[PDB]
C-alpha cells in the first residue's frame, strides 16, 4: 500500500559526517543513500529533507520542507532554487520528489548537498566514489553525434515512475533538554507554548506523566535524571539510523522511490575502420583509435 | 548488489535488552550496554549509565536490481535443432 | 552456500521473493562517540566484485564461431560436426528415364 | 531539429505537433515498434498520444520556460532509433 | 552533539552551559585529564573555564557579524576523546 | 609515396603551393541521424605522431 | 590561515577591489593523513588518535 500523501510524513534531522565546518553535525539535509546505476551518469540521492512539497505537505513545486533547529521543533519550508548538488563541480538538478533528488554530476570522490544562503545555510558531504560510465566497447567523453544507437538504461526523469519503496514508521521520542528547568533543589517540566509534553523520570522510581504547563517534579533534584519530549507526533518518518525508534516499530506506510531505471536507446561511437593486410595464414590490422577501444579476436575451430 | 538496511536503533533506559532470531536476509544483531545516547535536543534517557542500545542490521535487494542482476543456471545436455532448405528436383522446402 | 565478498553472496528465488538469504560479512561495532549512529563494517558486494573481474563473456570466448543468445539460452550457428540425413523423396518428384 | 511553435498560455489538450507524419511513420508500425518518449528528455507541459503520435499540451504554457526552448526525445525499436523534437514558445 | 542556547546580545561572562555535568565527567579530575578547547573550533564569543568546565560568553553576541549556529569542540586525554558543542542564537 | 598516420602524409613543394598531395585515410560514413552534418573518420595526423 | 583543496599552486587575490590583482606561486600541497588507513573525510566512528 504505497502512498503519495506527504501530509502524513515529516522530515527529520540526520547526523551528517561532513558539514560546512568539516565536522559531523546534526543537519536537516542528511544524505542516506546514493545510487549510480544509470548509463548517462545521473545519480539518485536520498536526503532527510523532502523536496517538491510545501510546509503543510501538499504538492508544491519550487518549495522544499525541512526540520527546524529550534527547541519547539517544527517543520519549515523554503524555496527550491537554493538547493545545490555537487561532486567536484556543480551538478545539474534533473528532478526532485519528497526525500529524493535526481542529478547529473561530474566524476568525483564525494557527494555534497547544500542549502545555499538564507536561513539554515548548510551542507552535507558523504564519501561516495562515482565515475564516468560507458555503454559500448569504445570510450567517449561525450555522446557521439553519429553512432549506433544501442540499448542502455537510464534513470527516468519523470518523478511519477517508481523504482521501489521505502518504509515509513512512527517517530520515537526526541527528549529536548530545554524542556527541563533546574531550580533550587528541584526540577520543572517547561513545555513550549502550551504544547503537551510527556516526561519520564527516575527520581527514586520510574514515573511517567503528561503535562501542558510548567510542572514540578517532587522527587528529582537534577535535570539529568529525567527527560521530557513532545507528544502527539503522528507523522511518519523514514527508518533512518540516526533516530531512536518508537516502541511500536511496525511499518506504518510506504513511499515510492522515484526515477526508476528504464531501458532506452543511446548512441555509441563507431571507430575508424582498420586497414587489413593479408599474408599467407595471417592478417595484419592497422588500428587507429583516439579513445580506448576494445578489440576481440577468436578462431572459428 | 545488495542494499544494507540499518534500522532505527532501539534504546532502553536502564532496562536489559536482547534480540530474537529473525527470518530477514543476513540478520545480524548486537546489544551494547552502558551507553548515553544524544540527539539534537539533549540526552535521550533519564538514567545515568545503565542505558542499553540494541542495533539491528540486515540486507535486501537494491532498487535497481530489476535491471542489473545476474541469474544462476545449471544446464543439462544440449539438443541441436537445425533449419534445413531442401531442394529436390525443382521443389524447395524449408523446415526445422 | 553463500560466501562473503564473492558472487552469490545474496540469493533469492526471484527479485520479488521474500525468502532472501545472504551471508555477507557484516558486523556491528560498539558506538565510540555518544551520538545515535550505528557503526558497522561489511564486506564488499560480491556481485560488484564479480562484475569487476568477470572476464570476457561466452559471446567472445566460444569454439566453432557460434553466437550465444538469451531468452532462451542457446548457441546459434555452430559448425562442428556431420549430420546424417535421410530424405524420403516423394515419387511425384521423380520422372521416367 | 523538428522544432515548431506553441502559443503562450495555450489550453491543455490543444493540437501542438505531429511526430509521426513528419518522420514518415504509420500508426500500426509505431504501435508495433513501441513509440514511447525517451525517459531522459521529458517535459511536464507536453504529452504524445501513444497510437497517433501527436504531441499536445499537458500543462499550460507559462513564462519560466524551464531555463529558452522546450526539448523532447522519443525512441523506437526495430531498428533502434532516437529522435529529438524542439519546441519554440511564442510569448 | 551537545545542544545549548544563548540569547541575543548577551552580557560577557554569563552562564551558557555546564559541559562537565552534561558529559557525566567527574569534577575533581578535569586538570588531570587535560581539559582543553580544541584548536580547530575556536569561537571568539565563547570561553570555557578549565577548572570547572563551564562555558561562558566571551565577547558580546551579534547576529549581523555571525550570520546560524556556534560550533565548539573540546578534547580530553587519558583516554583520548573528542566532544562537540553547538549553540543556537535567538533573535 | 604518402602513407596515412605517418610522417609525410601530406606533401607540397611549398607552404603556399596549390599542388598539395596527401593520402590521409578519410572514410565518409552514411549519416545516421536525420540532420545535415557530414560524418567521417580519419587517420591521425602523421606529423603529430 | 586557510583550508585548501589539493593543488600545485597557491593564489591570493583581491576579488572586486580597486587593486583587482592576484598573486600565484608554485607550491605542491597534497592530502595529509594521521593513521594507517586512507580517508577522504574523517569518519564518525574512529579511534581518536593524537
Ligand atoms: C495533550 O495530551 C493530553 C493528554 O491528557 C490531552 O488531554 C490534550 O488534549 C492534548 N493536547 C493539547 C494540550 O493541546
Ligand atoms: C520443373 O522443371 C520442369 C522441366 O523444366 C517443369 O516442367 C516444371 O514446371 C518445373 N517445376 C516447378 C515446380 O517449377
Ligand atoms: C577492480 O576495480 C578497480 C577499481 O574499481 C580497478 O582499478 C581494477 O582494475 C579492477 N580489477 C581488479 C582485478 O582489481
Amino acid at each position: 500500500s504505497i502512498t503519495d500523501d506527504f501530509t502524513l510524513t515529516s522530515p527529520y534531522l540526520g547526523f551528517c559526517p561532513y558539514c560546512r565546518h568539516s565536522t559531523p553535525c546534526f543537519s536537516p539535509i542528511k544524505i542516506e543513500n546514493v545510487w549510480d546505476e544509470s548509463d548517462d551518469g545521473s545519480i539518485r540521492i536520498q536526503v532527510s529533507a523532502q523536496f517538491g512539497y510545501n510546509q503543510a505537505g501538499t504538492a508544491d513545486v519550487t518549495k522544499f520542507r525541512y526540520m527546524s533547529f529550534d527547541h519547539d521543533h517544527d517543520i519549515k519550508e523554503d524555496s527550491m532554487e537554493k538547493i545545490a548538488i555537487s561532486t567536484s563541480g556543480p551538478c545539474r538538478r534533473l528532478g526532485h520528489k519528497g526525500y529524493f533528488l535526481l542529478a547529473q554530476c561530474p566524476p568525483g570522490d564525494s557527494v555534497t548537498v547544500s542549502i545555499t544562503s538564507g536561513t539554515a545555510e548548510n551542507s552535507c558531504t558523504v564519501e561516495r566514489k562515482i565515475r564516468r560510465k560507458f555503454v559500448g566497447r569504445e570510450e567517449y567523453l561525450l555522446p557521439p553525434i553519429h553512432g549506433k544507437q544501442v540499448k542502455c538504461h537510464v534513470y527516468d526523469h519523470l518523478k511519477e515512475t517508481s523504482a521501489g519503496y521505502i518504509t515509513m514508521h512512527r517517530p520515537g521520542p526526541h527528549a529536548y533538554k530545554s524542556y527541563l528547568e533546574e531550580a533550587s533543589g528541584e526540577v520543572y517540566i517547561k513545555p513550549p507554548s502550551g504544547k503537551n509534553v510527556t516526561y519520564e523520570c527516575k527520581c527514586g522510581d520510574y514515573s511517567t506523566g503528561i503535562v501542558s504547563t510548567r510542572t514540578k517534579i517532587n522527587g528529582c533534584t537534577k535535570a539529568k535524571q529525567c527527560i521530557a519530549y513532545k507528544s502527539d507526533q503522528t507523522k511518519w518518518v523514514f527508518n533512518s539510523p540516526d533516530l531512536i525508534r518508537h516502541t511500536d516499530h511496525s511499518v506504518q506506510g510506504k513511499l515510492h522511490i522515484p526515477f526508476r531505471l528504464t531501458p532506452t536507446v543511446c548512441p555509441v561511437p563507431l571507430a575508424h575502420t582498420p586497414t587489413v593486410m593479408k599474408w599467407f595464414k595471417g592478417i595484419t590490422l592497422h588500428l587507429t583509435a583516439t579513445r580506448p577501444t576494445l578489440l576481440t579476436t577468436r578462431k572459428l575451430g | 548488489k545488495f542494499h544494507t538496511v540499518i534500522p532505527s536503533p532501539q534504546v532502553k533506559c536502564c532496562g536489559s535488552l536482547e534480540c530474537k532470531a529473525s527470518s530477514r536476509a543476513d540478520y545480524t544483531c548486537r546489544v551494547f550496554g552502558g551507553v548515553y545516547p544524544f540527539m539534537w535536543g539533549g540526552a535521550q534517557c533519564f538514567c545515568d549509565s545503565e542505558n542499553t542500545q540494541l542495533s539491528e542490521a540486515y540486507v535486501e535487494f537494491a532498487p535497481d536490481c530489476t535491471i542489473d542482476h545476474a541469474v544462476a543456471l545449471k544446464v543439462h545436455t544440449a539438443a541441436l535443432k537445425v533449419g534445413l532448405r531442401i531442394v529436390y528436383g525443382n521443389t524447395t522446402a524449408h523446415l526445422d | 552456500a553463500m560466501k562473503p565478498g564473492a558472487f552469490g553472496d545474496i540469493q533469492a528465488s526471484s527479485l520479488d521473493a521474500t525468502d532472501i538469504v545472504a551471508r555477507t560479512d557484516i558486523r556491528l561495532l560498539k558506538p565510540s562517540v555518544k551520538n545515535i549512529h550505528v557503526p558497522y563494517t561489511q564486506a564488499v558486494s560480491g556481485y560488484e566484485m564479480w562484475k569487476n573481474n568477470s572476464g570476457r563473456p561466452l559471446q567472445e570466448t566460444a569454439p566453432f564461431g557460434c553466437k550465444i543468445e538469451v531468452e532462451p539460452l542457446r548457441a546459434s550457428n555452430c559448425a562442428y560436426g556431420h549430420i546424417p540425413i535421410s530424405i524420403d523423396i516423394p515419387d511425384a518428384a521423380f520422372v521416367r528415364s | 531539429q523538428l522544432h515548431y511553435t506553441v502559443q503562450e498560455e495555450q489550453e491543455h489538450g490543444t493540437f501542438v505537433g505531429n511526430i509521426a507524419e513528419d518522420l514518415g511513420l504509420d500508426i500500426t508500425k509505431l504501435s508495433a515498434r513501441r513509440f514511447q518518449t525517451a525517459p531522459n528528455s521529458r517535459s511536464p507541459y507536453l504529452e504524445l498520444n501513444l497510437e497517433t503520435g501527436v504531441l499536445y499540451v499537458n500543462e499550460k504554457i507559462d513564462r519560466e520556460q524551464i531555463c529558452c526552448l522546450l526539448h523532447l526525445e522519443v525512441f523506437l525499436e526495430n531498428p533502434l532509433e532516437l529522435f529529438r523534437v524542439e519546441i519554440e514558445v511564442l510569448d
